[PDB]
Formats: structure tokens, C-alpha cells, sequence
RNA sequence: GAAAUUGUUGAAAGGGAAGGGCAUUUGAUCAGACA
RNA sequence: GGAAUACUGCCAGCUGGGACUGAGGACUGCGACGUAAGUCAAGGAUGCUGGCAUAAUGGUUAUAUGCCGCCCGUCUUGAAA
RNA sequence: AAAUAUGUAAGAAGUCCUUGUUACUUAAUUGAACGUGGACAUUUGAAUGAAGAGCUUUUAGUGGGCCAUUUUUGGUAAGCAGAACUGGCGAUGCGGGAUGAACCGAACGUAGAGUUAAGGUGCCGGAAUACACGCUCAUCAGACACCACAAAAGGUGUUAG
RNA sequence: GCCCUGAAAAUGGAUGGCGCUCAAGCGUGUUACCUAUACUCUACCGUCAGGGUUGAUAUGAUGCCCUGACGAGUAGGCAGG
RNA sequence: GAGAACAGAAAUCUCCAGUAGAACAAAAGGGUAAAAGCCCCCUUGAUUUUGAUUUUCAGUGUGAAUACAAACCAUGAAAGU
RNA sequence: GGUUGCGGCCAUAUCUACCAGAAAGCACCGUUUCCCGUCCGAUCAACUGUAGUUAAGCUGGUAAGAGCCUGACCGAGUAGUGUAGUGGGUGACCAUACGCGAAACUCAGGUGCUGCAAUCU
């Protein structure tokens, strides 16, 4: 026998193809594992993983978040990749030119980008254009802006938001939520 | 029906499956519980040198 | 403990700044190998001096070979031993042809007559009884008489087959 | 019933050291503490205010606060399978600077030296510590020192 | 580096046998464990 | 027109239960492969 | 005085008997021997000869024989109980 | 005043120089805190290891435990009652202790060859009716840990002191 | 020290049995020998892991090829059937 | 301990010695000598605001406690408390 | 070197008995108008530095002194202890193996070191 020092037959714990079942996504994966295996280029390697990512690890990148990244010093001509969908943001009043490459473009986002004379590339087109990912700027959206993570870590003095359905006063705002009713959290 | 009362038996076995996680360390720890007179001043101190360093890139 | 060799073991008190060249002490040691023999050395040295192996060093280990390995000699043996209920000093005389032989059968004898395992014995001195008539123990004096001759009555030959066709004879 | 008050079981621990009772000598108060300083913790039973609880006796921590008559020390207490951060408001009579780092600091200040003092010569440094190595060959002499030969001793009683 | 590069050696049981009738005592007491100094080579060679 | 359970015929084994595992002798029975 | 021998150790010294295994399926590597051409025991068995072509070998089955084998389900610290 | 246990430290989040910020603080641009600018790289600061490290969410079963060595309380005691640390059994077969939950050995995919462990080798039963030195003769001998008990006290039986 | 007295209980009975007395008993030494699901080497199954390979013009890209380690299991979880 | 009318074992007066052998409400254990004990002087901080922290811990609550911040005061020559 | 004021470590500074102390300084010491405190100008307050004294304080030295401090293969590798065994023993307990290791004892040595400021044959 063997004094094992570590749990046996452990799975690596990382996705390895998408759990998604879409052909096209399956094809883009085909492109990039090829590209990853044969180009020693970091970008293709990161891109391949993001493809496997489930919906929650793929938060939307907005078109305003886009415009801001372009305002980085020396970044205004880069083409931005977003392995996910791109949404529109009425709140910005002046969107730049550039080229965004992403999986989905909402109707309004595509509009706004094209209106400023930008261009909307799919990842496979992005590939042919920059097989080593030259001049690419990768953007991710906010994962912990989900509503779910509000409730993560619920406990005393954690200050983190109840799992509650109806709300307003007389919904969990008395005993243990204020000094005058028993105590506070 | 009396029964067992207390034992620590087996408890450090369990404690060791998933750690005794070391204590976790950070550059810049929280000023939590620090003297308010200090902290008040320190703020203005910082606000200042900030202003000074924007003043270096005018 | 086994089939013994006899060793000179020399050791000394790890040197110091203020005391380099410490005194050097020797033991003869009866043991089966030099590993047991160095162990034994430290075992007795910490019974006599302030040392322990940790703070001391072995200097030399050498096997002492028997002077005249085919001369019958009368050994007197002194021993210290632990019985079940208290400890005890002894003198035996053993007749054999080497000190190493002799210590082999001492150990056997202590074990068999007094049930003393090897841990519980201390050899004090082993020394050749020079002139006879200093031989004390009669189970040895016996063998020193002039023109000694004795028969070996009732011979048992060891059979090699399970069956025999004779009826044996213990003649001799 | 059982008893488990704050200072329970501390009979000897907060006791005072033989022939060392009374006023605390003044150097205890002249000593100075800065944030980041590493202190050792030891309750002075003569000083009831600002006392560490027994568990923190003999513990070393880092100052995180300096107030009028106290320092705030933060210790990692391990409750369960894990450490939590604990913050202690101790009066200065229960704290002393640790020497747990003096050998490190002495080591570094000195490592800067023979590092420059080597470079500015012609490299070849070697300044990691190494464990006790086995000792080397050597030749012990007999001159003035022939081996004394001891045997084991008989059994005797003296009583 | 040199020594960690080697996987641990995987020896068979000794071919001669262990010397000794009971292993889990010290070499010095007729058993097999402990420092047995240069007598290590005889063992390993029977196990290699 | 199953099973429990029964009659008959055939084959076999049985010194205070029977049934089971690994293995092979002996009997019965059988597939495949040769070309 | 000069040897021998035992004991312990070493040899990239030679050599006999016996057992189990023969995964892999063009080539590709590291070598060895040769003046060479070639050869080889060097990244996993081939060569030669015979017997049967069948219940011979094998499967199944029943029985016999050696060793072994408590009744499952459960609740229990603990069940063949 | 031990041993065993036990806190902290062994650097880039480091060491040194220069001299900004503030309402705190000093007699005091004094200090305190946070900095800007500058100097020194893997013998960059002990060992050994690392089938990597870190982090998040959600959920089962469980919440009668029992045992062994050691420490240990109550009890005359218990196959009794109760704690400490570890290792076990429970949840686990396999080899050994004839037998057996917990001892000893050793932890399990299907198999071949080899070697062993603990324990054995007269016959049951695989394996020396082996070698060697003593001892012991029992008109209830003795015969291997845990373990399946014996004591004070005696012997001019015998052995060595 | 071994042996003997001290030494009394209930069905007939247990160094495991037979039996053993210069032992097949007690103490101690030395060898050799027997044999575990363990150790070494090899094949095969599976699990985990790391590499390789979309180039058409034939057959699985969840595939194909190489390599290494690992395999006990109640309550219980998940997976592929 | 040594001394002083009534005065005695014990009244009140003095001096020497005195590491705490006392006292600090209370159980006990810590602690304390120009004090933490005894005598006196002046007092209400046993007050107002809302957080942090330690013990028990789920790192909830409660009890009790600790160090600060913002007030207003007490005392003292003052540092302070 | 002395001494004083303020000290730091807080007996190698303490304790018991005796002796010695130049010079300065400390001291004891004189007084009761004034602030101030008492049963008592003893303490405490003030005034003189004048009238007096090294007696005491203080400092130092002596002592097979008490105590205290330090050291040592002095005791002791003792006691105790972590680890090991199908070790001994009816038990109680005890050897052994790889380690860690005291306390009393005994013997020697020692008896304040020192910071800032002022002063002094
Ligand atoms: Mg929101
Ligand atoms: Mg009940
Ligand atoms: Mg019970
Ligand atoms: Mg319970
Ligand atoms: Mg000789
Ligand atoms: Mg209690
Ligand atoms: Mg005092
Ligand atoms: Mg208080
Ligand atoms: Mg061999
Ligand atoms: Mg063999
Ligand atoms: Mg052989
Ligand atoms: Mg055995
Ligand atoms: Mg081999
Ligand atoms: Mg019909
Ligand atoms: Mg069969
Ligand atoms: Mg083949
Ligand atoms: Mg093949
Ligand atoms: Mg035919
Ligand atoms: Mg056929
Ligand atoms: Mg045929
Ligand atoms: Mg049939
Ligand atoms: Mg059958
Ligand atoms: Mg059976
Ligand atoms: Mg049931
Ligand atoms: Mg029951
Ligand atoms: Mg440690
Ligand atoms: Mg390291
Ligand atoms: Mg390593
Ligand atoms: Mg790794
Ligand atoms: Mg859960
Ligand atoms: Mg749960
Ligand atoms: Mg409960
Ligand atoms: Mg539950
Ligand atoms: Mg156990
Ligand atoms: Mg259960
Ligand atoms: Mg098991
Ligand atoms: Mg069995
Ligand atoms: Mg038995
Ligand atoms: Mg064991
Ligand atoms: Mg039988
Ligand atoms: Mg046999
Ligand atoms: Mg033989
Ligand atoms: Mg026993
Ligand atoms: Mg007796
Ligand atoms: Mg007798
Ligand atoms: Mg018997
Ligand atoms: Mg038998
Ligand atoms: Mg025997
Ligand atoms: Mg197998
Ligand atoms: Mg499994
Ligand atoms: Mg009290
Ligand atoms: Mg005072
Ligand atoms: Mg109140
Ligand atoms: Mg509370
Ligand atoms: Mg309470
Ligand atoms: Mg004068
Ligand atoms: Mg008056
Ligand atoms: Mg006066
Ligand atoms: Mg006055
Ligand atoms: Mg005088
Ligand atoms: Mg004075
Ligand atoms: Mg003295
Ligand atoms: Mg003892
Ligand atoms: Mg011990
Ligand atoms: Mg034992
Ligand atoms: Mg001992």
C-alpha cells in the first residue's frame, strides 16, 4: 500500500469543452484549440478557455465599458475582443470608432458601434485577422454584479442582504436589526 | 439513560482534512480600531500629498 | 547476543577551545559487530564519566585477535548480573581456547542457569588463570588431572534413512 | 457546577516572580512602540487594568495601534481549523519588544556588508545559513595521552 | 537537484532474508531498524 | 398455459443436513478453427 | 623473519543448471563490432522439427477429491446468534 | 525546575539614502503616519518536500460510538463508570494469534513469476525428528505477547552463586 | 534458577488435537527452510493526469497516438450505462 | 520585647524590633508598603454621545471587561488620575 | 578618586558586630517675626548660615560572619522524560535500545556596576 499524500483520481476541476451544445460555438472551439496548440500565443490560450465559460462567468461587456478601455493610454486603435455578448449603453453620448470582436452583439450595441463607423467582427474573423491576437484588447464584464452574490456570505455582522421575497418594513427589520429590538445583527 | 459526555477524540483529524488554513496576509491591512484622532488627521495628510502629486503632472 | 568478536574501543569527550586534547579512555568490548560494540562502549562510559555519545567521539575501533588461538586455557570470569529481585556479582571459571569462545559460553551459562538475558549482564574482567592451583571451581579442576582419559558410553549414531534393518548398537 | 471565569486557572501564571513584587521598574514605561513593532505578551499581575487574557500569555504579535497608555496588538488565534484575527488592547506593562527578529536584522545588516565587501573585491560570497555539517577527518595524538582503560564496576550497596 | 531528480528507488524484499527473526527492533538489539552503518550495503544489495 | 408443487421415465450422488468458492480427474455434451 | 589462511569488501572477471514471460508490428533512437563491405544480443521472439486436424486442445455440465465457506434482511458499539 | 507539548521570526510586502503632505504631535519642519526621487537581484539570505496554489457556491449523511498503548478521576473491584493525546474497530476484507470487531503483519482492480512480514517447520500441516551450550523428572510437569489467572510462606530435590 | 508443597466445585475435555522427557519442555545462541490480497518485475481492465495530431483524396474530433501514476469502503454524493 | 498609679491574662501611655506574618464587604486565588492597607481634606467620572475590542462563541446574543474618540466635570502645586 | 542633585539595572546594593573617614558637600545643628502644621515648632512651615559638631546620618574597610550573586566533567549523565519491542516479571514493578536531561548536594570565586549635571586638595 501507499501512504497517499493527496486525494487519488482527482479531476482537474476545469472545463475542457464548453458545456454548451451549440455547433457554432463547438466550431469556434475547434478553431482555437488548433490555434492554441500551434501558435505558442497566449491570447489564443486565454480565448479558448473563455469559450468553455458558462453564462455567469460571461457577464455582458457594455459598449460604454468598451469606450473607456479605449481611453487607456496608447490603446485607442486596439481591437477589443469580448468572449461573450456586448450590450448597449444609452448613457454614453459619444462612442469611438474601433473594431470589436465578440460572440454576440445586441441589436442596439451593434447599431451604436456601426453608427460611429466602427466594425463588428466575429471571433473567427478576428482570428484570420490576428492569429496571434496582435493588437487585441481583451475585456471581461463584472461577475460579482450578479444579484446572487449579494446573498453570499449571509451571517451576523457580515452585512450582506437577506434571502427575502416581499420587502418593506415589518419584513426582517426588527429584533436583531436594531439596538431597540433585542440587538443588532 | 446516561450517555457519553464529552470528547475531543477525532477532532484534530477533521481539523486537518481541509486545513488549519494559515492565517492569510495582506500588504495594507485595515485601520480598523485605530485611534480616531490619528485617522482623522492622517486623512488630511493623505489628501494633501495626493494633491501634491497631481501637482507634479500639471 | 551472537558469536562474539572482541574489540578495543577508544573514545573521548569532544574537544573544546579551553580543553582541546581530552583524556581518552579505552574499553575492551565483547560484541557481534562493531556497531553493537560502539553502542556498548557509550553504554558503559555514561556509567562512569560525564559523557554521552552526543558530546563525545569514538577514536578507534579495532578487533583484538586471540594470542594463541589453539592453546587450551583456563579462564576465570567475573560478571555482574541482574536477577529478578536484585543485582549480583559472580565468579565463574571457563575452560576453552579463546576469550571469545569463553564469553560465548558464559552468556549461554548465565542465560541457562540464572535465566539472565544479555541485557542484564556486565562482564567485569576476563583473565587467563596463569598457574593452575588458582583454578578454584571444581568443574574445571576436574580436567587438569595427569594422564586424563575418559570413555564416552552409550553411542548414538544419527540415522539417515527412516528405516533400519539392524537394531542398533550403542557400543563404542 | 464548573467555573470558567476570565482569569480562571491563572494562579501561578499571573503570579509575580520570587522576590520581584511591587512597583514596576521605570524602564518598562520609558520604552517606545511603533506600529509594525513585534511584541511579546506577558501579563503583569500587579497591573489589573489593560491585562491580556490568559490565552494570549506567552504569545507574540504585531502592534497595530498606539494610544495614551496602551498599544493594540494583533494576534492570530486559531479557532477550529483556521486562524482568525484578534486585536488586543494591552497596557504597556504587559508587552515587551521581541528579540525574535534581532538575529534576522543582525543577519541582514551584516549580509549587506560582506556582500559589498565581496563584490567590491571580486565576488565569491556565500551568505545563506547552513545547518550543522558533520565534522571532518582529524588525527588525535597519544603524546601525553595514552588511553586509560576502564571496565564496568561490581555491584555494591552503600547505605 | 541531483538527488530529487531520482524517483524514490523501489526495492524488492531482501533475497537472503532479513538476518533476524523480528524486524521492528533496533539493529543493535537484533532487529532491523535504525542506523546499521556500513551493513546497509549488504541489505540493499539483496533488495536490489 | 410460467412458478411453487406433483406423477412417471432416464442419469447420478448420498456413514449425523444440504447448498457454495479455487482447482483438476472421470462421464456426458458442445462451439470454433483446420484446410 | 617470511609466507599462507580465515574473515569482511570490491571487479564495467569468466561460466553451468532451472523456472515464468515474448507486450509491440515497415522504417525512424542510443549504441556495439569490423581497416572496410558489412554484421549485431543495440527503441519487446525468432529459427528449425514433429504430432493432431479432432472432442486431440478448449467451453459447459454432473460427480469425486484437497483446502476453504455459519442465514439473509435489519436496528446496533457489537449478530451466525 | 525538566522531557513532551507550545507563540513568533528566518527579506522584493525586503534593506539603505535623499526630503513632500497634515487639521494629529513637538519648545521646535520636532515627531508620527502615508508618500515622490535614488542605490543593491536570485547563496535574495536555513533544511526536506510539493501529482501545484488560491478562491466561491450549494447540498447529503452524522450529531447512541466502542477499543489498544501511554497519561488519568471515582470505585475494594469489574468484560465497571468518566477525561487527555495518538492509533484503531465501527465502514475492512487479506496473512498470523486454533477460535474471536479492536492485538501482531499488512490495507484489496484481473492475473503470471519472484521475495518476504507477523507467525511457524515431530505428525495433524507447507517448512531442519537442524545445529549448539546448559537447565528441568512433577503418584495432577511444562509448553510463547494481548490471553483466557494464582499469592504469602516453605523444601537436606537439583543447579549455579 | 528449574522442579516440588502451599493449590477446593460442580455433564466428560482440552499447551488447538495427537503426543513429547539428553523433548516435540524451560533459557540462550547459529543456520536453513515454509507462506499474505504486502514488496519487485511483466501482461490486461479501469480512473486521473500530461503530451501529439483537422492536411486533403474513406470509415468515429465527444475521436486517434504516445507517456506516467493510481485502484479498500458503510452512511452518503455524483457519474456512465 | 522592654518600660509606666489604681491596672490584673485583657483598659490607656512610650520606646525598640517588625517583607507584610495584617488589612483591603464577601468564597478562594492572584495582587498591594512613602500603597491597593489606616487617618484626614475636597468630591459625584456610579455622569453624556455613539462605535471598536477581549472572554464564553456560531467567532450569534447576553453578562462582565479593555483601549480609544467627542463632551462635561472631580481632584491635585502639578505630572496626572 | 570624593561628594551632591537627578537617576538606570534593583542585595555582588541587604543584614549583624567593630574600626577608619582629608577637603568640599551633605548632615546634625540655632531661631519663632512672618506664610504654614501640630496634644507637642519632634514631624511639617518659615528665618539665620549666624552660635556649635563629625556623635549620629553618609561613605569606606574588617569578619574561616548570616544572606545574596557567579562557576564547575561537585553530585549526575543520577532523578525524571519522548520514542521502540510478541523484552523480564504472577503481580508490583524492572532491565534494555535511539534520544533529551534536572533539583538538592559538594567545592571554588565574588560582595554594587554605572548615566547626566554641578562641586572638591
Ligand atoms: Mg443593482
Ligand atoms: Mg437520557
Ligand atoms: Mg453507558
Ligand atoms: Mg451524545
Ligand atoms: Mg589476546
Ligand atoms: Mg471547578
Ligand atoms: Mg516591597
Ligand atoms: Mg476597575
Ligand atoms: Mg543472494
Ligand atoms: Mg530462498
Ligand atoms: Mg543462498
Ligand atoms: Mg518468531
Ligand atoms: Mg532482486
Ligand atoms: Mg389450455
Ligand atoms: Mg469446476
Ligand atoms: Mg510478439
Ligand atoms: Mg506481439
Ligand atoms: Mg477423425
Ligand atoms: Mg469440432
Ligand atoms: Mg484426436
Ligand atoms: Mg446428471
Ligand atoms: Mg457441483
Ligand atoms: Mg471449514
Ligand atoms: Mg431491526
Ligand atoms: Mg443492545
Ligand atoms: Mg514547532
Ligand atoms: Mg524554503
Ligand atoms: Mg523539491
Ligand atoms: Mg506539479
Ligand atoms: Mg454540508
Ligand atoms: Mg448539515
Ligand atoms: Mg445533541
Ligand atoms: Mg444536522
Ligand atoms: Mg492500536
Ligand atoms: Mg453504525
Ligand atoms: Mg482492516
Ligand atoms: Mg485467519
Ligand atoms: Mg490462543
Ligand atoms: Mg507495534
Ligand atoms: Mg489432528
Ligand atoms: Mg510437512
Ligand atoms: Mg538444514
Ligand atoms: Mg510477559
Ligand atoms: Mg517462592
Ligand atoms: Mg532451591
Ligand atoms: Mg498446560
Ligand atoms: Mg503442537
Ligand atoms: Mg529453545
Ligand atoms: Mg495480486
Ligand atoms: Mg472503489
Ligand atoms: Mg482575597
Ligand atoms: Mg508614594
Ligand atoms: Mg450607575
Ligand atoms: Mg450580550
Ligand atoms: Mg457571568
Ligand atoms: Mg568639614
Ligand atoms: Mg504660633
Ligand atoms: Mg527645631
Ligand atoms: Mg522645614
Ligand atoms: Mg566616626
Ligand atoms: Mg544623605
Ligand atoms: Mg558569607
Ligand atoms: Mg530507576
Ligand atoms: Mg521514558
Ligand atoms: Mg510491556
Ligand atoms: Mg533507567
Amino acid at each position: 500500500g501507499i501512504d497517499h499524500t493527496s486525494k487519488q483520481h482527482k479531476r482537474s476541476g476545469h472545463r475542457t469543452a464548453p458545456k454548451s451544445d451549440n455547433v457554432y460555438l463547438k466550431l469556434l472551439v475547434k478553431l482555437y484549440t488548433f490555434l492554441a496548440r500551434r501558435t505558442d500565443a497566449p491570447f489564443n490560450k486565454v480565448v479558448l478557455k473563455a469559450l468553455f465559460l458558462s453564462k455567469i462567468n460571461r457577464p455582458p461587456v457594455s459598449v460604454s465599458r468598451i469606450a473607456r478601455a479605449l481611453k487607456q493610454e496608447g490603446a485607442a486603435n486596439k481591437t477589443v475582443v469580448v468572449v461573450g455578448t456586448v450590450t448597449d449603453d444609452a448613457r454614453i453620448f459619444e462612442f469611438p470608432k474601433t473594431t470589436v470582436a465578440a460572440l454576440r452583439f445586441t441589436a442596439g450595441a451593434r447599431a451604436k458601434i456601426v453608427k460611429a463607423g466602427g466594425e463588428c467582427i466575429t471571433l473567427d474573423q478576428l482570428a484570420v485577422r490576428a492569429p496571434k491576437g496582435q493588437n487585441t484588447l481583451i475585456l471581461r464584464g463584472p461577475r460579482n454584479s450578479r444579484e446572487a452574490v449579494r446573498h453570499f456570505g449571509m451571517g451576523p455582522h457580515k452585512g450582506k442582504a437577506p434571502r427575502i421575497l416581499s420587502t418593506g418594513r415589518k419584513f426582517e427589520r426588527a429584533r436583531g436589526r436594531r439596538r431597540s429590538k433585542g440587538f443588532k445583527v | 439513560a446516561k450517555s457519553k459526555n464529552h470528547t475531543a477524540h477525532n477532532q484534530t483529524r477533521k481539523a486537518h482534512r481541509n486545513g488549519i488554513k494559515k492565517p492569510k496576509t495582506y500588504k495594507y491591512p485595515s485601520l480598523k480600531g485605530v485611534d480616531p484622532k490619528f485617522r482623522r488627521n492622517h486623512k488630511h495628510a493623505l489628501h494633501g500629498t495626493a494633491k501634491a502629486l497631481a501637482a507634479a503632472k500639471k | 547476543m551472537a558469536h562474539f568478536k572482541e574489540y578495543q574501543v577508544i573514545g573521548r569527550r569532544l574537544p573544546t577551545e579551553s580543553v582541546p586534547e581530552p583524556k581518552l579512555f579505552r574499553m575492551r568490548i565483547f560484541a557481534s559487530n562493531e556497531v553493537i560494540a560502539k553502542s556498548r562502549y557509550w553504554y558503559f562510559l555514561q556509567k562512569l564519566h560525564k559523557v554521552k555519545k552526543a558530546s563525545g567521539e569514538i577514536v578507534s575501533i579495532n578487533q583484538i585477535n586471540e594470542a594463541h588461538p589453539t592453546k587450551v586455557k583456563n579462564f576465570g570470569v567475573w560478571v555482574r548480573y541482574d536477577s529478578r529481585s536484585g543485582t549480583h556479582n559472580m565468579y565463574k571459571e571457563i575452560r576453552d581456547v579463546s576469550r571469545v569462545a569463553a564469553v560465548e559460553t558464559l552468556y549461554q551459562d548465565m542465560a541457562a542457569r540464572h535465566r539472565a538475558r544479555f541485557r542484564s549482564i556486565h562482564i567485569l574482567k576476563v583473565a587467563e588463570i596463569e598457574k593452575t592451583a588458582d583454578v578454584k571451581r571444581q568443574y574445571v579442576k576436574q580436567f587438569l588431572t595427569k594422564d586424563l582419559k575418559f570413555p564416552l558410553p552409550h553411542r548414538v549414531q544419527k540415522s539417515t534413512k527412516t528405516f533400519s534393518y539392524k537394531r542398533p548398537s550403542t557400543f563404542y | 457546577g464548573k467555573s470558567h471565569g476570565y482569569r480562571s486557572r491563572t494562579r501561578y501564571m499571573f503570579q509575580r516572580d520570587f522576590r520581584k513584587h511591587g512597583a514596576v521598574h521605570l524602564s518598562t514605561y520609558l520604552k517606545v512602540y511603533k506600529v509594525g513593532d513585534i511584541v511579546d505578551i506577558k501579563a503583569n499581575g500587579s497591573i489589573q487594568k489593560g491585562m491580556p487574557h490568559k490565552f494570549y500569555q506567552g504569545k507574540t504579535g504585531v502592534v497595530y495601534n498606539v494610544t495614551k497608555s496602551s498599544v493594540g496588538v494583533i494576534i492570530n488565534k486559531m479557532v477550529g481549523n483556521r486562524y482568525l484575527e484578534k486585536r488586543l488592547n494591552l497596557r504597556v506593562e504587559h508587552i515587551k519588544h521581541s528579540k525574535c527578529r534581532q538575529e534576522f536584522l543582525e543577519r541582514v545588516k551584516a549580509n549587506a556588508a560582506k556582500r559589498a565587501e565581496a563584490k567590491a573585491q571580486g565576488v565569491a560570497v556565500q551568505l545563506k545559513r547552513q545547518p550543522a555539517q558533520p565534522r571532518e577527518s582529524r588525527i588525535v595524538s597519544t603524546e601525553g595521552n595514552v588511553p586509560q582503560t576502564l571496565a564496568p564496576v561490581p555491584y555494591e550497596t552503600f547505605i | 537537484q541531483a538527488n530529487n531528480f531520482l524517483w524514490p528507488f523501489k526495492l524488492s524484499n531482501p533475497s537472503g532474508g532479513w538476518g533476524v527473526p523480528r524486524k521492528f527492533k533496533h539493529f543493535i538489539q537484533g532487529g532491523s531498524f535504525g542506523n546499521r552503518e556500513e551493513f546497509i550495503n549488504k541489505l540493499v544489495k539483496s533488495m536490489n
